[PDB]
């Protein structure tokens, strides 16, 4: 059901500022 | 409020699957603004006399603050407007647009518009083939019986081509790209009832998008890469494409060895040039262009696109060579080794479009049962 | 912070600032493009153009 | 019976940004005074037209100077003549062609204002033109006044061969021979065709550094955008 | 026309990502270049043999022409 | 005083194709002049000379001016 | 000999190199349009994301592996029943008016 949706993973297409999901954003936000 | 039109042209809905190609459906609004804009400077000094005309040019090439670069821009830049086309057209062939039969009538119109158009563009400044290429396209409508030798010489304003032939045409070329204008404009109303066509053939109403973000910057890389192609021109090579013959002041009584209109012509004038006669051959000419009316009545597959036709795709690039030598083989003189290739890649122009373009659907449907 | 976040905050955030910076940025961009070309094309024209023959007359 | 293609001479601005060497201008425009301008009507052209290339105003205008034109209605109700000036065009040699046919063997010079882009090849043609008077070969005859030259069609010209080695001196005193005068005079012919080549090549120039920078630009905020739509997975999850 | 009454779409979803969080041209040359030679596999066996034969006839028109100019043993 | 481009048609018309050229102008020129009464001549044989001379001529010439 | 012929023929056109069948493809028209209207949801919906990734793909010019191709043997023609159904009223409607 709507609980068995998952969403891929577009680390294949990311930037490298944010491929690690146990970090934050907003600090290479500004950057990006 | 009347802005709320251009959901035509902010939100409308349109495909993603979309091609590079129909960019230069979009540069045509270019184009015939650059051209316009150009053009209109550029006639500002001007002259619709023989005696000053082609000073009046030249008084423009050396004189003016970069005016001589508006000659360029404009003249250059009428032949990267044909070279969309061309693309242009032959696109709707390979992806079946042309079955929106309300609209590729309209894209005829347009292109009988021009290429009565840009013939008057070329003899204005009196090269000595604006003259001869003058003489040359206009007298054949004196093949025609009991009115040919009227008309020519009504249009020649007189017996021949003389200064009042030259402003015959300063007005009628310096308006008609305003109709163009407009009727461009009737070229989009059309299509507005039903979009795009998609290369596939498929209603992509599913997966139609948004116009302002996307097709819009697309347009523009497709705008930039134009004047690219345009600057290279006239910067490096404006004597490329245009004979060099039009730098010659144009005299009744001397003709160069070698004739031959500009060359986006060439794919018909050659094909009138194969035949020894006179009228049977401009049927042909006329025909040679009405015939892209006939041809939705000839739309055979079920199918639409020819994405999806691999044997029309090695008919359809054929017909891209027959044009690409007729192109050429018009180019040159009248002789022997030629005059055989005219007979055969004339018909075979004819022939690819009005037996074998059908044929194939007529086996492809049946190679899939329907 | 990069130099590029350091760059959004104070100028790309706010539009009316994003405009002017680049009319700024393209004033002096007109006074260095020029001399560059100018003298690429004296450079590459070395001895050929008019003011290379200046001084004779 | 058949053409002749000249060749791909080098020059000094045959390159996609070679200019013109403006002192091989200067001594061209020597020859066509010396030489040319007793027969060739170039009328699209004034000594104005040649300062901040090959001459200085001063210099220039000694040449208008020196040559009378013909301006002016008197107020007594006729025309006389005066020392040219520098908005004046270059002094015809003739009135009118038939004259020039009359002192010529029935035949008329064209123009050299833009006679270089009016020939296929232009310079190449010009220059192996000059270069090119050779002793007929077998089986050719020629009426009077006509020569031969392969180049011309027809190879038949009513051409008096009008250069010849130490047929005048320059001002620097470089080799007057029969080569160095035909480059720096098809140097000319190209100016004046061309006014514009100089600045040709500068615009010529500002334009890609502009738009190779931009295009990728361009390039990268079109990719920017679609983006969104170039990653994009899709299911179809019925019950 | 607009959105809105186009067609219908039943049980199906979208997942669609900010430019922001991606790079603008991954594996531009490592998953495009094969991509390219595909696409072109694909095409170039039922686009060039017309302007193949071109190349001959306007090969053979020059070669042809150029000999009916020059003389004959007579 | 001398041309420049009279020593260069000299030292070319050593060269392999000008030479071969320049024999069959020699055939053409006898075959005609032997003749009496002929609408022929060499100026078919004498263009591949030049165009074969002046290629020579073309890539150096300007070392010289 | 033919049917060697068939399956290669829909191997070139490229459409099973896309997820597609051979009925997604056809032209629309009035007498489509019908058919399309009268199928059932099950198969309907199944029509529509054969397209809607397939336009995607001809969007990046990219495709299916090789695996998730179609396959001749596979292509349903699942269109033709409600196709034929119509035509046959088409000229009933036009022989009933002469
Ligand atoms: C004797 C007067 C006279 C002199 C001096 C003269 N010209 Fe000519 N020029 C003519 C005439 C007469 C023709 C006619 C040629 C023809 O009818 O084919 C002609 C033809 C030409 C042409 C036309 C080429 C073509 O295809 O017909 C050029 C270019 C030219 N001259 C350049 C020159 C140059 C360069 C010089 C100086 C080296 C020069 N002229 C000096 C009278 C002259
Ligand atoms: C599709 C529209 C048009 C076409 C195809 C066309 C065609 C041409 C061409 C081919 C030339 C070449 C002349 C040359 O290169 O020397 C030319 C010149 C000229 N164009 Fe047009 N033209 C078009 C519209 C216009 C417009 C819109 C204007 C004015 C606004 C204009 C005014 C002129 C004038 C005065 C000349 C003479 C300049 C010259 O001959 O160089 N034309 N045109
Ligand atoms: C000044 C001339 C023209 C202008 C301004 C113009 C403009 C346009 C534009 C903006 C589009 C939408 C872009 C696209 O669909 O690719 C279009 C589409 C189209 N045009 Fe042109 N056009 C011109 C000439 C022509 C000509 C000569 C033809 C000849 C047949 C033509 C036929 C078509 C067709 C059939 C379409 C269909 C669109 C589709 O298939 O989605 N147009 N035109
Ligand atoms: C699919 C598609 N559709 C449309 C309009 O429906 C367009 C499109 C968008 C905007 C257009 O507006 C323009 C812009 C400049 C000149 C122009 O000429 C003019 F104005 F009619 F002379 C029209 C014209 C066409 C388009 O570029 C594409 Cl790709």
């Amino acid at each position: 059901s709507h609980t068995d949706i998952k969403v891929p993973d577009f680390s294949d297409y990311r930037r490298p500022e944010v491929l690690d999901s146990t970090k934050s954003s907003k600090e290479s936000s500004e950057a990006r | 409020l009347m802005k709320i039109v251009n959901n035509a042209f902010i939100d409308l809905p349109a495909p993603s699957n979309i091609s590079s190609w129909w960019n230069f459906g979009s540069l045509l609004g270019i184009c015939l603004i650059l051209q316009i804009l150009t053009g209109l400077f550029l006639a500002m000094h001007y002259t619709s006399d023989t005696t000053t005309a082609f000073s009046s040019v030249t008084h423009i090439c050396r004189d003016v603050n970069y005016g001589w670069i508006i000659r360029y821009m404009h003249a250059n830049g009428a032949s990267m407007f044909f070279i969309c086309l061309y693309m242009h057209v032959g696109r709707g062939l390979y992806y079946g647009s042309y079955t929106f039969l309300e609209t590729w009538n309209i894209g005829v119109i347009l292109l009988l518009t021009v290429m009565a158009t840009a013939f008057m563009g070329y003899v204005l400044p009196w090269g000595q083939m604006s003259f001869w290429g003058a003489t040359v396209i206009t007298n054949l409508l004196s093949a025609i019986p009991y009115i040919g030798t009227n008309l020519v010489e009504w249009i020649w304003g007189g017996f021949s081509v003389d200064k009042a032939t030259l402003t015959r045409f300063f007005a009628f070329h310096f308006i008609l790209p305003f109709i163009i204008m407009a009727i461009a404009m009737v070229h989009l109303l059309f299509l507005h009832e039903t979009g795009s066509n998609n290369p596939t053939g498929i209603s992509s109403d599913v997966d139609k998008i948004p116009f302002h973000p996307y097709y819009t910057i697309k347009d523009i890389l497709g705008a930039l890469l134009l004047i690219l192609a345009l600057m290279l021109l006239v910067l490096f090579a404006p004597d490329l494409l245009g004979d060099p013959d039009n730098y010659t002041p144009a005299n009744p009584l001397n003709t160069p060895p070698h004739i031959k209109p500009e060359w986006y012509f060439l794919f018909a004038y050659a094909i009138l040039r194969s035949i020894p006669n006179k009228l049977g051959g401009v049927l042909a000419l006329a025909f040679s262009i009405l015939i892209l009316a006939l041809i939705p009545l000839l739309h055979t597959s079920k199918q639409r696109s020819m994405m999806f036709r691999p044997l029309s795709q090695c008919l359809f690039w054929a017909l891209v060579a027959d044009l690409l030598t007729l192109t050429w083989i018009g180019g040159q003189p009248v002789e022997h080794p030629y005059i055989t290739i005219g007979q055969l890649a004339s018909v075979l122009y004819f022939l690819l479009i009005l037996v074998l373009m059908p044929t194939a659907g007529t086996i492809e449907n049946k190679l899939l049962k329907w | 912070p990069t130099l590029t976040a350091r760059l959004y905050s104070l100028l790309f955030r706010r539009t009316s600032t994003f405009a002017l910076t680049i009319v700024v940025g393209a004033l002096f961009f007109e006074r260095a493009f020029d001399q560059g070309a100018d003298a690429i094309y004296e450079h590459i024209n070395e001895g050929k153009l008019w003011k290379h023959i200046k001084h004779k007359y | 019976d058949l053409e002749l293609h000249p060749p791909s001479y080098p020059w000094s601005h045959r390159g996609l940004l070679s200019s013109l060497d403006h002192t091989s201008i200067r001594r061209g425009f020597q020859v066509y005074k010396q030489v040319c301008s007793s027969c060739h009507s170039m009328d699209y052209v004034a000594y104005r037209h040649l300062v901040g290339v090959c001459y200085t105003e001063d210099e220039a205008k000694a040449l208008a100077e020196e040559v009378e034109v013909q301006d002016g209605p008197n107020e007594d109700g006729e025309m006389f003549m005066r020392p040219g000036k520098l908005s004046d065009y270059f002094p015809k040699p003739y009135p009118n062609p038939e004259a020039a046919r009359a002192a010529n063997n029935g035949a008329l010079p064209p123009d050299l204002s833009y006679i270089v882009r009016a020939r296929h090849g232009g310079e190449d043609y010009v220059f192996s033109l000059l270069t090119g008077y050779c002793e007929p070969p077998t089986g050719v005859s020629l009426r009077e006044g006509l020569y031969f030259n392969p180049y011309f069609p027809g190879q038949a010209i009513g051409m008096a061969p009008p250069i010849y080695n130490e047929v005048l001196e320059f001002d620097d005193g470089t080799p007057a021979t029969m080569s160095q005068v035909a480059k720096d005079v098809c140097t000319f012919l190209r100016w004046a065709a061309e006014p514009e080549h100089d600045h040709r090549k500068r615009m010529g120039l500002k334009m890609l550094l502009m738009m190779g920078l931009l295009l990728p630009l361009v390039y990268a905020m079109k990719r920017h955008k679609w983006s969104v739509l170039k990653s994009r997975k899709l299911a179809y999850r019925p019950p | 026309r607009q959105f809105g009454h186009l067609t219908r779409v039943r049980h199906v979803i979208t997942y669609s990502l900010s430019p922001f969080e991606q790079r603008a041209f991954p594996h531009y040359f490592s998953k495009g270049i094969p991509n390219v030679l595909r696409r072109t596999r694909a095409c170039i066996l039922r686009v060039a043999p017309p302007f193949v034969a071109f190349y001959l006839v306007y090969t053979w028109g020059t070669q042809e022409f150029e000999k009916s100019k020059r003389k004959n043993p007579a | 005083l001398v041309d420049p481009l009279t020593t260069v048609r000299e030292q070319c018309e050593q060269l392999e194709k000008c030479v071969k050229a320049r024999e069959r102008l020699e055939l053409c020129d006898e075959r005609v002049s032997s003749r009496s009464q002929t609408e022929e001549d060499c100026t078919e044989e004498l263009l591949d000379f030049l165009h074969a001379r002046d290629h020579c001529v073309a890539h150096k010439l300007f070392n010289s001016l | 000999w033919l049917e060697g012929i068939r399956k290669w023929y829909y191997n070139a056109a490229g459409f099973n190199k896309l997820g597609l069948m051979r009925d997604d493809t056809i032209h629309e028209n009035d007498d489509v349009k019908e058919a399309i209207r009268r199928l059932p949801e099950n198969l309907y919906d199944d029509r529509v994301f054969r397209i809607k990734r397939a336009l995607d793909l001809s969007m990046r010019q990219q495709i299916l592996p090789k695996e998730q191709w179609t396959k001749y043997e596979e292509d349903k023609s699942y269109l033709e029943p409600y196709l034929k159904e119509v035509i046959r009223e088409r000229k009933e409607r036009e022989e009933w008016a002469k």
